[PDB]
DNA sequence: GAGCGTTCAGCGTTCGTTTATCTCCCCCTGGTATAATGGGAGCTGTCACGGATGCA
């Protein structure tokens, strides 16, 4: 997610967050490896973040996902 | 939340910075941006 | 199901010939504020200046919502649209409001004038003349009617002066004597009034009356405001005066 | 007095008002369970002058 006016040092520590959030949220009881259930809190807290820090006018976290959306498709 | 400190008081001519602290240039960007330590304080006192 | 409206008069609007309880004098003043813009969206801020002006109460804005939601009532629905935090009337056929027929003949009028269809263009003016039920929004409070009054009520007195001209030019001389010392009554300050009665004197033969009607306006103009009347009522006296026959021709 | 003539009157009588209730979408937050584990990347050549700063 480099490259989309925010820094990429910036999405790191962002991400980060996200890392500290999943380790309260695991165990073993479930069969898994920790690299699986991380990866999902990984990308959530940098894509909010991207949607919540990029843009000088701040555009809602809803109004965001309509836009890429639409811009994908 | 965290001090941070000048960019013109240091990095930049040796008459402004001005050694007020006897530290070489290449010693504060160590220091102020995390890559090595200073003690701050010594308890000499308590040592001896 | 047609719905039409009236703001020639007092406020009233019908459906199938059927008479709309349009409600409070404020409903009148809003419903009044929203039918002039022809459709365009009054923002809340120019509603609430348009019933209270410059001293609005401090909770005006709820007021303002009670009568939007009481016209959709007595409205059919989808007429009175809510859009951008204010309101627009919509979806009304054309000439529905009797301010764009009288419009509307009056803009005709022009073309037949133009045309030379001065017996039509008479008759339009006639016809425009007569959706006039009294005084323009009558009964309804507020600074922005007041300004349409005055404006409006004038351009009535613009359409009357010119039929008067046109059935002078065809010789109804006679006739328009007769009308316009009610309206120069009720009008005293209007100098085009009283120049189209001379003239209408003259052609009626009554130049000794004609010359009066200048004597107290003269005087009239003096007491009230010091003043002379214009060059043209002047140079008119003058051609009664010099008996110039070019006026007596249509 | 007859018959009607002006004009307060206070009183109703609901209509006037603004002021009080009450139902609804943007907006913000939280959560996904195979495994996934250290960047691309853009440069580069002016010119003189001086003083700091390194190091034989």
């Amino acid at each position: 997610y480099t490259g989309r006016g925010m820094l990429f040092l910036d999405l790191i520590q962002e991400g980060n967050l996200g890392l500290i959030r999943a380790v309260e949220k695991f165990d073993y009881t479930k069969g898994y490896k920790f690299s699986t259930y991380a990866t999902w809190w990984i990308r959530q807290a940098i894509t909010r973040a991207m949607a919540d820090q990029a843009r000088t006018i701040r555009i809602p976290v809803h109004m965001v996902e309509v836009i890429n959306k639409l811009a994908r498709v | 939340a965290a001090p941070v400190t000048h960019i013109w008081y240091f990095k930049g001519v040796p008459s402004r910075l001005g050694y007020l602290l006897d530290l070489a240039p290449k010693d504060l960007e160590k220091v102020i941006y995390f890559a090595a330590y200073m003690i701050t304080f010594v308890d000499e006192e308590r040592r001896t | 199901g047609a719905l039409r409206f009236g703001v020639l008069g007092p406020v009233r609007a019908w459906r199938d010939g059927e008479t709309l309880a349009t409600g409070s004098p404020q409903q009148r003043a809003l419903l009044a504020a929203l039918l002039l813009r022809e459709g365009r969206t009054a923002t809340a801020g120019e509603l609430i200046d348009a019933l209270w002006g410059e001293e609005p109460p401090s909770q005006a804005l709820a007021a303002v919502r009670t009568y939007a939601s009481r016209l959709r009532k007595v409205l059919d629905p989808g007429v009175l649209v809510s859009e951008s935090g204010g309101y627009a009337v919509r979806g009304l056929a054309e000439g529905a409001l009797d301010l764009a027929r009288a419009q509307d003949l009056a803009s005709a009028a022009e073309k037949a004038r133009s045309a030379g269809d001065l017996c039509h263009a008479r008759d339009l003016l006639r016809r425009a003349l007569d959706l006039w039920d009294g005084e323009v929004l009558a009964g309804v409070p507020g600074p922005y009617a007041q300004t349409q009054r005055v404006r409006l009520g004038e351009w009535r007195l613009q359409l009357l002066e010119t039929r008067l001209d046109m059935d002078l030019d065809q010789g109804c001389h006679a006739e328009a004597v007769s009308e316009l010392t009610a309206l120069t009554a009720a009008h005293p300050l209007r100098e085009r009034l009283r120049e189209l009665l001379m003239l209408a004197l003259y052609r009626s033969g009554r130049q000794a009356e004609a010359l009066a009607v200048y004597a107290d306006t003269r005087r009239l103009l003096a007491d009230e405001l010091g003043v002379d009347p214009r060059p043209g009522l002047q140079e008119l006296q003058q051609r009664i005066l010099q008996a110039d026959p070019a006026l007596a021709e249509l």
